[PDB]
Parts: structure tokens; C-alpha cells; sequence
RNA sequence: CGGGCUAAUCCCCCAUGUGGACCCGCCCCUUGGGGUGUGUCCAAAGGGCUUUGCCCGCUUCCGGAUGGGCCCGCGUCCCAUCAGCUAGUUGGUGGGGUAAUGGCCCACCAAGGCGACGACGGGUAGCCGGUCUGAGAGGAUGGCCGGCCACAGGGGCACUGAGACACGGGCCCCACUCCUACGGGAGGCAGCAGUUAGGAAUCUUCCGCAAUGGGCGCAAGCCUGACGGAGCGACGCCGCUUGGAGGAAGAAGCCCUUCGGGGUGUAAACUCCUGAACCCGGGACGAAACCCCCGACGAGGGGACUGACGGUACCGGGGUAAUAGCGCCGGCCAACUCCGUGCCAGCAGCCGCGGUAAUACGGAGGGCGCGAGCGUUACCCGGAUUCACUGGGCGUAAAGGGCGUGUAGGCGGCCUGGGGCGUCCCAUGUGAAAGACCACGGCUCAACCGUGGGGGAGCGUGGGAUACGCUCAGGCUAGACGGUGGGAGAGGGUGGUGGAAUUCCCGGAGUAGCGGUGAAAUGCGCAGAUACCGGGAGGAACGCCGAUGGCGAAGGCAGCCACCUGGUCCACCCGUGACGCUGAGGCGCGAAAGCGUGGGGAGCAAACCGGAUUAGAUACCCGGGUAGUCCACGCCCUAAACGAUGCGCGCUAGGUCUCUGGGUCUCCUGGGGGCCGAAGCUAACGCGUUAAGCGCGCCGCCUGGGGAGUACGGCCGCAAGGCU
RNA sequence: CCGGGCCUUGUACACACCGCCCGUCACGCCAUGGGAGCGGGCUCUACCCGAAGUCGCCGGGAGCCUACGGGCAGGCGCCGAGGGUAGGGCCCGUGACUGGGGCGAAGUCGUAACAAGGUAGCUGUACCGGAAGGUGCGGCUGGAU
């Protein structure tokens, strides 16, 4: 377009749409589970994934997917979450953090333990 | 017409692609002063002040490269490139320090100045700047 | 609360006036600047030592110096789905008030001020130096340190004062809490720690004025949560260690095997050497001044006291093998096999892994990369050339406004002169320091810090040059406009009008079916249809000409005639002499359908009824048939309103066809309409003097798909609905 | 009618017509809007009362100091945080019920578009219909032969 136009209308510095609103610009928000259960994914997969619906100090309430195998999550379980969705599971945008609060890490897990809150054996 | 200068330049660039022995342009001391530069640097062969059905002109005599083999024997261009810079839409002004050096020194940029039209180097020599007319190679 | 007493650097009058304040006059100046003269007004404070002199202070007046106040110019985020705001509101006269201009305050006169250069309202945020990213332009950012501002529980106010409308001052009001002897009182951590709460999370209720700096004091000294340090926290950066050398064709265990073997693996073990920490001895720099001695309380030269960190670093002697953890191994992206499992349990940042031979989950072996770190999440720049100034784009991928007219604005052809706004050069003041950048210097390096050096943009002052931009003036005719003479045309509007056909009515004649389909049926017909002849009424569209044609900005326009009128082209080269292009807004036009009012109504024809095809047939085919299609006046304003191609100008081979002009009539030249194609462009298909080619100016427009041209608000409208 | 060969053409198919794909109704999750209303924030206008406090007048029937042509107290007033009455503006949240939309899928009905998709398709409007959609008027070719 004309330089004039660029002088009249300039160009639009399009901003970003955050992908974790329920956080309120925070890296971690505590919640309290409300609907511990399983959730099937959309194609092309099949399973029964471990979801957690959590109310937050941010007032909101969102599904948080429980990573790993075997957990200890039921209603009233103090928990923490993190940013990160699960492509195949619409309705889930955030993760939970094992080994934190009323959530414990994975059992007999030895590799990538950090990502699964599981301390060191012998 | 808006900018005869680019038009001038445009006329050139338009013929050099078709390989014209010469071509014409409406005249003006400024257009000439320009052209003055464009043979002293060697892109053109020079101009003479012709005259068409009552009107002045500037039939510019064009210079091109040598015939070639391969499948495209057409003679390489002297003026590989010639584009306007400062314009009526955006007048462009430079200080002596911020005067560009065309294509690492193989081209030039004609500059209008209080001390006559100059080349990218002539200005730096004279220590001035001005309305960057165009860059050419 | 009250009664009565006493000192002073407290307060008051008088005197002295160098001097300073005010009025009025006059010189200079030029906004209330300095000097001058008469009338008027005003200063003060003592205390101490070694005592006719010193030091400290006190009074005024000029100046310096620093710290300020007020005012100006340019710059400073998001939404126009905020388009209008304004009565102290803008100006003036006159007073108040302050240190001082001021509508900062009051009174009165006037009717004015701001705004698409985005006023008014809303949302957000403390700005700058800098900080990070970045090749850069630019973006994001404003903690720490440095400067300025604003606040001191939420608001208002004035006093004290050189200075505030004051955080640890005061008055009141509100909200809150606490104390209490129940009559009443108090408080304000956003000072240093600390508690409680909220949160993903941010520390010690430590030492000391030794240093630096600050207040007070002549000094001694005092205050000092500023400041100097200690501690906590891998929070980030820097540095260091968990060892070094020798060490088998190579222990065990462990993983793989084609069972011969392979891998871990110089790794260990063990030999030697070195010696983190932990033990003792020593033990600082920072600290030289104030002060005291002589001199002169001065220059200068001598004299001591003092160290929080701390018995710390650091120096010496001696001396122990002394933590390794994390991510990753399908591609991006460096690093491979084995079991378990079997679209289950699971990884996932994207493309995607798993359904009995998984380099993609889990474990293990082994391996890759960093290394007291390793990873994840969050957010910022980058890659994003994906808001493109550098540096993009709109024929079919998202994007040309339906078309015109025209305001503001942007932009503007040849030649001469003045001015010197942009613009360029030189000088010069500011552009604090910290930081960034180069050189070097101290902690044994580095991180950190010190020293010097070296620049700019930007704006303030003076001078200069004049090419382009601009402005003022003078000429010109190559863009535009115009005069003379013509030409073609479904250009638009009103009024008349001509014939063919369909439908119905009337008359004559005539008989067993017509009509309709792929085939049939509904339907019409002995109450006489169909096909024929004759006459009449009514509405609508104009056959051949006619076409790859023409006109129109577009939608669109088609029998003939006349009138009213527009645009347009060619020639002659007669006049004006840049008068121009574009065009956010605004305005007008705008096919069909649709709306309102009043006509009109033959043919056709949504909905509707019927008959058929079908599994069904709310459809495609058939028989009827209402609005509507037609006219007048109003709206409605959308579309595949298409060339899916904005408008004007200049430059860039041609060939063939066609419309209309001019010539000299073979042919040449103008303007439109198609075709193939030069170079060139283009992701390709394609375009190509009617560009989608090389360019200049201006407008509109795009920024993944869907959600959606939907919701909200606003405007328009009778409504359906339109615009944004 | 069945199969195959070559050329061309169109194609939204490439698991290749046993393709691809549209819409209503069914179920599940999420999200926005409409909605008799309720709940809170912000802001504007007018009026009543109005604390401290500066400022302006009075200081007498009248107290105190004298610095006595005065000063303080003390009285009246204008402005005034804020409180109250009433009425507008804007935004957030919430709401019986309601309207469509998105994603999931392995269901139900039919088969609208992509080939001449079996009635060429799309489009504006208008009407109709369980739904994709049909149809009438005009328009584009992005229509096959
Ligand atoms: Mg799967
Ligand atoms: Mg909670
Ligand atoms: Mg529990
Ligand atoms: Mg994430
Ligand atoms: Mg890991
Ligand atoms: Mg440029
Ligand atoms: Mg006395
Ligand atoms: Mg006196
Ligand atoms: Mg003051
Ligand atoms: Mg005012
Ligand atoms: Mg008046
Ligand atoms: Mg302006
Ligand atoms: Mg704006
Ligand atoms: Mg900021
Ligand atoms: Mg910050
Ligand atoms: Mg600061
Ligand atoms: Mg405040
Ligand atoms: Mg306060
Ligand atoms: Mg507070
Ligand atoms: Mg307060
Ligand atoms: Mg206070
Ligand atoms: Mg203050
Ligand atoms: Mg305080
Ligand atoms: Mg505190
Ligand atoms: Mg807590
Ligand atoms: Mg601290
Ligand atoms: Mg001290
Ligand atoms: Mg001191
Ligand atoms: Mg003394
Ligand atoms: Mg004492
Ligand atoms: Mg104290
Ligand atoms: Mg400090
Ligand atoms: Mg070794
Ligand atoms: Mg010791
Ligand atoms: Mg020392
Ligand atoms: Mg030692
Ligand atoms: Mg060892
Ligand atoms: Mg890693
Ligand atoms: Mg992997
Ligand atoms: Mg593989
Ligand atoms: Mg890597
Ligand atoms: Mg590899
Ligand atoms: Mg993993
Ligand atoms: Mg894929
Ligand atoms: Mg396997
Ligand atoms: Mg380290
Ligand atoms: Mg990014
Ligand atoms: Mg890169
Ligand atoms: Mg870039
Ligand atoms: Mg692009
Ligand atoms: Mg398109
Ligand atoms: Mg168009
Ligand atoms: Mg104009
Ligand atoms: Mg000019
Ligand atoms: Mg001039
Ligand atoms: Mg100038
Ligand atoms: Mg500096
Ligand atoms: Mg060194
Ligand atoms: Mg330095
Ligand atoms: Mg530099
Ligand atoms: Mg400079
Ligand atoms: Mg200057
Ligand atoms: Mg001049
Ligand atoms: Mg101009
Ligand atoms: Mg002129
Ligand atoms: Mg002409
Ligand atoms: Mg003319
Ligand atoms: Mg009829
Ligand atoms: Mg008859
Ligand atoms: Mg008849
Ligand atoms: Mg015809
Ligand atoms: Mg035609
Ligand atoms: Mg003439
Ligand atoms: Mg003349
Ligand atoms: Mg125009
Ligand atoms: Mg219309
Ligand atoms: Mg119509
Ligand atoms: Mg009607
Ligand atoms: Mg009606
Ligand atoms: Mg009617
Ligand atoms: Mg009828
Ligand atoms: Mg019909
Ligand atoms: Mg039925
Ligand atoms: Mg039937
Ligand atoms: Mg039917
Ligand atoms: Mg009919
Ligand atoms: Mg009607
Ligand atoms: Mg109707
Ligand atoms: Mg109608
Ligand atoms: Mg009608
Ligand atoms: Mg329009
Ligand atoms: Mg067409
Ligand atoms: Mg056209
Ligand atoms: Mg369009
Ligand atoms: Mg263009
Ligand atoms: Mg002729
Ligand atoms: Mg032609
Ligand atoms: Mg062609
Ligand atoms: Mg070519
Ligand atoms: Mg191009
Ligand atoms: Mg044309
Ligand atoms: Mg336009
Ligand atoms: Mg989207
Ligand atoms: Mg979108
Ligand atoms: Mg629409
Ligand atoms: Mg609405
Ligand atoms: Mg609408
Ligand atoms: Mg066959
Ligand atoms: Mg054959
Ligand atoms: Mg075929
Ligand atoms: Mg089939
Ligand atoms: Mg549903
Ligand atoms: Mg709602
Ligand atoms: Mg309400
Ligand atoms: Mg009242
Ligand atoms: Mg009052
Ligand atoms: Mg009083
Ligand atoms: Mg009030
Ligand atoms: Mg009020
Ligand atoms: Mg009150
Ligand atoms: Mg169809
Ligand atoms: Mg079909
Ligand atoms: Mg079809
Ligand atoms: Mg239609
Ligand atoms: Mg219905
Ligand atoms: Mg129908
Ligand atoms: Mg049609
Ligand atoms: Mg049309
Ligand atoms: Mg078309
Ligand atoms: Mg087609």
C-alpha cells in the first residue's frame, strides 16, 4: 500500500492469544480435583486416559490430565498443575504434577523420574 | 505525469532490455545534469539534445555488452539495474555519513546536492549528501 | 483546668540607616531590568575563654554558589463497536492571593474554546538512563542502581516554616482494630527484621557507627535499621573438587550371540604419586583524619585512640581418595539392541507412535549432552519475510470498494529570478555519572569493581551552498479544458404507434377425440372441444435485420416515429496557459426478487391443489393455478453488480479479424472490440499496447480454516433485511 | 447388458465409485448469545444537611490583653471530604427457560454437491419443506457434450 496509508493507518501489531488463561500469567496454580475418571480420545487412538477436573484459586475449573501409570487422586485431593495440552483429548489443556501435594509420583518408575515425581532407589 | 526522473530512468531500463541503439525523453536541465553523470561513469554512450515535432528531447545513445555464444547470445547489459530511490511518495534524504555504496563499489547512486549532481563517491569526496536520486548498475 | 512567680539567643516599642521596601517624577532599557531624587517604613543578641582582643553567633544590603517553582516547543499505549466535548467553559476589565505568570480563586462584559492532525469516554501503565532480543530497522520491557514524579490506612484542610500542605507533626470525617477500672482513651511498617493472610514462590524479629555519608555541636561527643557486614535461599553469573600416572588382548556381574563371539572396559581391583576438607601457629589491608603539641586554631611539620565484619580471608607446617546427579536416543536432533506388553497400561512441542518381531510406552544393558547442576511450565524477542520503513502482497490460493461525482488530504510537466521552510556542510553548548564498546590495572583467574580513552543520533545558537521538495513573482505550451465542422450508436427520459403469436368472448362450418409424455394419467370434449375461416377486446415482448457487432462508469439498453438531453470520437491545429491526477468522508446511480399506494392482468409463473415416477418424491416430467413479472410515485441498495483484473499518465516487436472516424484511398493515421504471439512476468494454468510487462502518484483491501458475515452496540429501513 | 485396448475430456476420488461427501433428528462434553430478573463496580446531574480549615463581614446589651484608630476569644457567611434523597450512563458477574455453534462417534432417515453425480452447478432474493434442499425471477461459467 501507499506510504501515505502506512502513515494514515500504519500496520497492525497483532498480539498473541495466551494458551493457558486459567493461570492468570502464572507458572503454577493449585487446584482441588472434582471429577477423577477416564476419558476416551478422538481418532485415530483408543484408550481410557486419566483426566482430573480441578477448581483453582483462580476461580476457574479445568480438566487436568494425570501423567504416568497409577496415581492417588480422588475428590478433595490437593494438587498442582502446569501448562500443556493433550492434542488428542479436547477439553484438556493443562497437566498435573506428580510428587506434589495430595498427588504422588509413579511407582516402580526409574527413567525420566523428574517428569513423574519419583525419587531415587538404591 | 508524476515523476519524470523515474520515467526517464524507466524509459532507459525499458529500452536497454530490448537493445535500442538510442531512445528519447522529454528534456530538462535536471534530466540532462543526470545523464551527464551516466556517461562519465560509462553506463550510456552520451546524449544529444534532439527535437521532436516541435518539442525538445534527449535521445540517449545506449551502450551494451558483447554478443555471446550459448543459446542466449544477447549482449549482457551495462546497466544491469536502475531503480529510483527518493520519490514523491517518499522523499529520501541522506547525510554524508549515511551515504550508501552501491553493490560493494561496482555501482553508484546519483545524488542531488547544493553542489550539483554527484555520484556516491563524488559526494563523499566533496563531503556532502542530499536527495538520493537513484542507484544503478 | 485554674490560680500566682522567674530567665534568655523568646516576644514588643524608641533611637541610629551603610543599606533595602513603596508610591509618584525623570535617564537608559524594554514586559515588573538598573540608576536617580522628595515624603513614609524597618535591624539586632548575646555566650564563652587565657580579657581594650580573640573565637561563635545576631542584623540588614549586593553577589556567588547549589537546590527549586512556574511557562513553552516536539515525542510518549490500546479501542472510532467512544464522534462530537465545553458555563470557569475560551477572552477581557478590575480586585484577591502567592515568591512569582495564570481561570489558580470572586465579580461583571463578550460568546466564544477543542476535535478525523482523533477532542470527549473507556481499558492499561509510574516515565528516562537503560535492560533483553535482534545482522539490523525494529520489537518487548522499565525490578535491581541513577534522575524526576506521585502516595504515606481511604479522603479533605491549613498552621509551623528558608522550604511541606509534611510517612514515624497537628485538626476533623469515614472504615478497622485494640485497651479499659465501662466513666472513657489509642493506633496507622509503602522505614530494618518479624507475624497473618492471600500465592507457584521471595530471607534474619543478627553486629556495629570502625568506614563513607548525614543532623546537631567550637570541640569533646550524640543520634543514626542511611551506610559497612553476617546469616538464609542453586535464585543468576564466575571459579573449584569428587582425583592423577601405571595399569590384561581384557576378573565377576550385567546386556547382546549366528554360541566361535560381542559390549560395558582402562573402568575397577591393586602399586606409586599428589593431597579437598579437618588439626595447630601466625594474622592483616581496610585507618588518617577530626582532636591534642610548635607554629598563628591557619600553610607545614610532629603526637596518639580507635576494626563491626573477625581470629575471617590470607601466610606457614602437617595431613585423609575424598558427592553424581539430570535430560535425552522414531525425524527435526548426537546417541541401539534385548524382554514385557499387544489401539490395553502409556509417551506427545509439532508430523504422529501401540491392533503378538515397537530403534516412538516400561524396565535393563549400552549410548548422546551438559555437569551441581539437569529438565519442565509460564512470559518476552528470535526464527515470522507471518503487519513486510529496510522488507510482502490482492485473475483462479485470504484480499479491488457494484458504479460514478466530489470535500479534506497525498501528489504533481518545460524555462528564468527572489526567499532559504525541508535538505546538506562546518563550528559550538547541552546530550550527568552507572552500563554498553577498546586499552590496560587489583582481589592467585574469572564473575564483580576501579582508570583512561574513543562516537553518535536528537534538539538550542551563528555561518554557508542552492541540485531536487516548498513558497513569492515572470514567461511557455508537450497534460486538461475550449472554438469551427462533422460521424456513428439497443446511451437515458416523455408522448404517439406498427404487425405476427398466445389466451377469452361472439358468428359460420364440422366430428370422435384433443392435449400431453420416455411411456402414461390427471385434465378438456356429444352441454359439441381439438384443427379452419371471419370479427372484436386486452396485456406483454419486439421475429428476420443481428453478428466474435454497438453504447453505457456500472446495473443495463433492441419494432417505427418525433421532441427533450448526456457522454464520445475525428479532423483544423483557432483561444485559456498546469487550470492537473487521485480521492477517507458526503452525495447520486444501482439487474432480479421484495415492500407501500393506485392501476393493470393475455402468456408465463414461487407457494397451492391435482396427476405420474419412485421403497418414498413435500421434488426433476404433466394438467391447473395466487402473488409477482407490466405502468406511475415512493422505498428497498444486495449479487458469480466478473475481466472473480480500481482510476490517470509515461515506456516496451508484431501478425490477422472486426466497429466507427480521417486522409493520398495501394496504404497511412486516431479511438474502441477479439484473436496469437517479441522480450518480460507468473507457483503453474496464463497474461502480453484493453498487461497480469518496467515504472510514478493516490484510494480500497488481505494477514490460516471453521465458528460467521453470526453476536453485541450504532446507523439505515414500513417490513423482510443492509451497512460496519 | 459383461470384459478389455488406445486418444480425449471432467473430477472435491488416490483405501481410487464397494470412493468421496451434505443436512435434520439421537446420545455425550465444552463454549458463546437471547431472556421476566437478581447481584456488584464505575461515572454523571440536581437538591438537603454539612466536620476540621483557610478566606470575607461583625466584634455591640458583652469577656480578656493594650501593644487602645488595635489583638484574641466569640458570633455570621461563601467553598467544603463526605452522608442522605432521586433519577440517568456504562461494564462484570448470575438467571428459570431458549437459539444456534464446535468436537467426539462405531447409531437413525434419506443421498444435496464432487463425472452431464444421474434435474448442469453456484449465486441474490422470495416462497415452501422432516432435513440435506426444491422452486419461481433475473445474473455469472467457476458448465460437461
Ligand atoms: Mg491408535
Ligand atoms: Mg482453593
Ligand atoms: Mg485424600
Ligand atoms: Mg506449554
Ligand atoms: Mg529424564
Ligand atoms: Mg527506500
Ligand atoms: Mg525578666
Ligand atoms: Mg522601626
Ligand atoms: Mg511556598
Ligand atoms: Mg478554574
Ligand atoms: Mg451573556
Ligand atoms: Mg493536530
Ligand atoms: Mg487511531
Ligand atoms: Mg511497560
Ligand atoms: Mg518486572
Ligand atoms: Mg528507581
Ligand atoms: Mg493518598
Ligand atoms: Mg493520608
Ligand atoms: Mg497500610
Ligand atoms: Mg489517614
Ligand atoms: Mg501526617
Ligand atoms: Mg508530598
Ligand atoms: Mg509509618
Ligand atoms: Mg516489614
Ligand atoms: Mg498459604
Ligand atoms: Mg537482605
Ligand atoms: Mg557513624
Ligand atoms: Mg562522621
Ligand atoms: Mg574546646
Ligand atoms: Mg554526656
Ligand atoms: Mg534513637
Ligand atoms: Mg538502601
Ligand atoms: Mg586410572
Ligand atoms: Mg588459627
Ligand atoms: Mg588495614
Ligand atoms: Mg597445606
Ligand atoms: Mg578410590
Ligand atoms: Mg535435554
Ligand atoms: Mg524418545
Ligand atoms: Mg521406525
Ligand atoms: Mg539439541
Ligand atoms: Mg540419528
Ligand atoms: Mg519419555
Ligand atoms: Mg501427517
Ligand atoms: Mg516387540
Ligand atoms: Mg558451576
Ligand atoms: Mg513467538
Ligand atoms: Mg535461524
Ligand atoms: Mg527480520
Ligand atoms: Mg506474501
Ligand atoms: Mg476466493
Ligand atoms: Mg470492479
Ligand atoms: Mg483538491
Ligand atoms: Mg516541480
Ligand atoms: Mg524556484
Ligand atoms: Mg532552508
Ligand atoms: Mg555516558
Ligand atoms: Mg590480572
Ligand atoms: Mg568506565
Ligand atoms: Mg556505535
Ligand atoms: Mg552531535
Ligand atoms: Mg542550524
Ligand atoms: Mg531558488
Ligand atoms: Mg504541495
Ligand atoms: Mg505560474
Ligand atoms: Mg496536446
Ligand atoms: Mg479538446
Ligand atoms: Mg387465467
Ligand atoms: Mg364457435
Ligand atoms: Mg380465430
Ligand atoms: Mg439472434
Ligand atoms: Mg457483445
Ligand atoms: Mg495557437
Ligand atoms: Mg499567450
Ligand atoms: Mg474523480
Ligand atoms: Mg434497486
Ligand atoms: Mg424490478
Ligand atoms: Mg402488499
Ligand atoms: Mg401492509
Ligand atoms: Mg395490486
Ligand atoms: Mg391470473
Ligand atoms: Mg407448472
Ligand atoms: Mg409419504
Ligand atoms: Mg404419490
Ligand atoms: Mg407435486
Ligand atoms: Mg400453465
Ligand atoms: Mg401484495
Ligand atoms: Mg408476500
Ligand atoms: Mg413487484
Ligand atoms: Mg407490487
Ligand atoms: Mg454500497
Ligand atoms: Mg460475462
Ligand atoms: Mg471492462
Ligand atoms: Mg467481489
Ligand atoms: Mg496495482
Ligand atoms: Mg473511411
Ligand atoms: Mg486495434
Ligand atoms: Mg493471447
Ligand atoms: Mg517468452
Ligand atoms: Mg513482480
Ligand atoms: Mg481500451
Ligand atoms: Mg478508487
Ligand atoms: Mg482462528
Ligand atoms: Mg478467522
Ligand atoms: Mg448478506
Ligand atoms: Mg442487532
Ligand atoms: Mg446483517
Ligand atoms: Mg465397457
Ligand atoms: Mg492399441
Ligand atoms: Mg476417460
Ligand atoms: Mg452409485
Ligand atoms: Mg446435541
Ligand atoms: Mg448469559
Ligand atoms: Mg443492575
Ligand atoms: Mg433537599
Ligand atoms: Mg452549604
Ligand atoms: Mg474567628
Ligand atoms: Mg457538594
Ligand atoms: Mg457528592
Ligand atoms: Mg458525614
Ligand atoms: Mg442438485
Ligand atoms: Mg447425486
Ligand atoms: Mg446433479
Ligand atoms: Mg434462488
Ligand atoms: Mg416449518
Ligand atoms: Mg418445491
Ligand atoms: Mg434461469
Ligand atoms: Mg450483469
Ligand atoms: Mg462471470
Ligand atoms: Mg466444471
Amino acid at each position: 500500500p501507499t506510504i501515505n496509508q502506512l502513515v494514515r493507518k500504519g500496520r497492525e501489531k497483532v498480539r498473541k492469544k495466551s494458551k493457558v488463561p486459567a493461570l492468570k500469567g502464572a507458572p503454577f496454580r493449585r487446584g482441588v480435583c472434582t471429577v477423577v475418571r477416564t476419558v476416551t480420545p478422538k481418532k485415530p487412538n483408543s484408550a481410557l486416559r486419566k483426566v482430573a477436573k480441578v477448581r483453582l484459586t483462580s476461580g476457574y475449573e479445568v480438566t487436568a490430565y494425570i501423567p504416568g501409570e497409577g496415581h492417588n487422586l480422588q475428590e478433595h485431593s490437593v494438587v498442582l498443575i502446569r501448562g500443556g495440552r493433550v492434542k488428542d483429548l479436547p477439553g484438556v489443556r493443562y497437566h498435573i504434577v506428580r510428587g506434589v501435594y495430595d498427588a504422588a509420583g509413579v511407582k516402580d518408575r526409574k527413567k525420566s523420574r523428574s517428569k513423574y515425581g519419583t525419587k531415587k532407589p538404591k | 505525469l508524476t515523476d519524470p526522473i523515474a520515467d526517464m530512468l524507466t524509459r532507459i531500463r525499458n529500452a536497454t532490455r530490448v537493445y535500442k541503439e538510442s531512445t528519447d525523453v522529454p528534456a530538462s536541465r535536471f534530466k540532462e545534469e543526470i545523464l551527464r553523470i551516466l556517461a562519465r561513469e560509462g553506463f550510456i554512450k552520451g546524449y544529444e539534445r534532439v527535437d521532436v515535432d516541435g518539442k525538445p528531447y534527449l535521445r540517449v545513445y545506449l551502450k551494451y555488452g558483447p554478443r555471446r555464444q550459448g543459446p542466449d547470445p544477447r549482449p549482457e547489459q551495462v546497466i544491469h539495474h536502475i531503480r529510483r530511490i527518493s520519490k514523491p511518495g517518499r522523499r529520501v534524504y541522506v547525510g554524508v555519513k549515511e551515504i550508501p555504496r552501491v553493490r560493494r563499489g561496482l555501482g553508484i547512486a546519483i545524488l542531488s546536492t547544493s553542489k550539483g549532481v554527484l555520484t556516491d563517491r563524488e559526494a563523499r569526496k566533496l563531503g556532502v549528501g542530499g536527495e538520493l536520486i537513484c542507484e544503478v548498475w
